[PDB]
């Protein structure tokens, strides 16, 4: 989320046994990074 | 340490043409402009053109319009003066400006005094009228 | 500023927005220099009638007003964010006690009452706890994690 032109990173790894869909439960994202870029994003794109 | 430097003068017949080039070294006039004046021996500087440098629109005397053009290309930093459909009364020196003031109204480059100005290259017109009566 | 940004002839590389087609957000930044559209007529990038240059120069010559003279502006913006503070006061730290009623600051969190040690399980980047009461219940240690 980009609030104010501060780049907040939340992220959380969980180990899984499905190939299906997102497993159904509950989990919480502790925050990473909190970058102070000033960017204006409107569009992204994946990496693989 | 900025100079302007004209070229181009010279003789023409009425109804003819010439190009001016001034070329500027030292600086650029980014967000302001450029001029050309001109003065005829024994008479009053006259605004001939202006042209805004970042976009390139101008502003013309009326004694010149739809005649003359003014052009400027960046890489070269030169402005230029296409003097289309001479007249006798286009003889005169004629000089290039540089204004280090941007004003918001192109019209004011007409009556703004300029900081910068060339050598000047002198332009004469040929008639067939024969205008010099003793 | 007029020492150093007037000169004799008028210095004119200073240059304020004139026209705008609305008021600016806080700390929004307008640089662009598109042809202000004043009439119903599209510019197209061409000046002309109800076709102005958004930007004008300020007449800065040694000889203005005072109320014309140049200015320099420096606005200082503090911000507390969802991280740790790192830009601090000279204000010289000191030793930590424990088991006492103390007036303790950390990083500007002032406060009175006594340091013991936790049992609390903070994340890695939780700086300081909090009661129900909106009030500080627990800290980290800026020197100690
Ligand atoms: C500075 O703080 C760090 C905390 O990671 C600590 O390890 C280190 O000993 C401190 N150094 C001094 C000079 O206080």
């Amino acid at each position: 989320k980009n609030i104010d032109g501060y780049f907040k990173i939340y992220s959380k790894h969980t180990p899984i046994n499905l190939v299906r869909d997102l497993p159904q439960g509950f989990s919480a994202l502790e925050p990473l990074v909190d970058l102070p870029i000033g960017i204006n994003i409107t569009r992204f794109q994946t990496l693989l | 340490q900025v100079q302007l430097v004209e070229s181009g003068g010279g003789l023409m017949q009425a109804g003819g043409s010439l190009r001016l080039s001034c070329a500027v070294s030292g600086r650029t006039f980014s967000t302001a402009a450029m001029g050309w004046f001109r003065q005829a021996p024994g008479k009053e500087r006259e605004f001939v053109a202006a042209i805004r440098w970042s976009g390139g629109s101008a502003y013309y005397a009326d004694s010149v319009k739809g005649r003359f053009t003014i052009s400027r290309d960046k890489a070269k930093n030169t402005v230029y003066l296409q003097m289309n459909s001479l007249k006798y009364e286009d003889t005169a020196v004629y000089y290039c400006a540089g204004f280090s003031a941007t004003r918001s109204l192109l019209s004011d480059y007409a009556t703004w005094p300029y900081d910068y100005w060339g050598q000047g290259t002198q332009v004469t017109v040929s008639s067939k009228h024969h205008h010099h009566h003793h | 500023s007029n020492n150093l940004d007037s000169k004799v002839g008028g210095n004119y590389n200073y240059l304020y927005r004139l026209f705008r087609k609305s008021n600016l957000k806080p700390f929004e930044r307008d640089i662009s220099t598109e042809i202000y559209q004043a009439g119903s007529t599209p510019c197209n990038g061409v000046e002309g009638f109800n076709c102005y240059f958004p930007l004008q120069s300020y007449g800065f010559q040694p000889t203005n007003g005072v109320g014309y003279q140049p200015y320099r502006v420096v606005v200082l913006s503090f911000e507390l964010l969802h991280a740790p503070a790192t830009v601090c006061g000279p204000k010289k730290s000191t030793n930590l006690v424990k088991n006492k009623c103390v007036n303790f600051n950390f990083n500007g969190l002032t406060g009175t009452g006594v340091l013991t040690e936790s049992n609390k399980k903070f994340l890695p980047f939780q700086q300081f706890g909090r009661d129900i009461a909106d009030t500080t219940d627990a800290v980290r240690d800026p020197q100690t994690l």
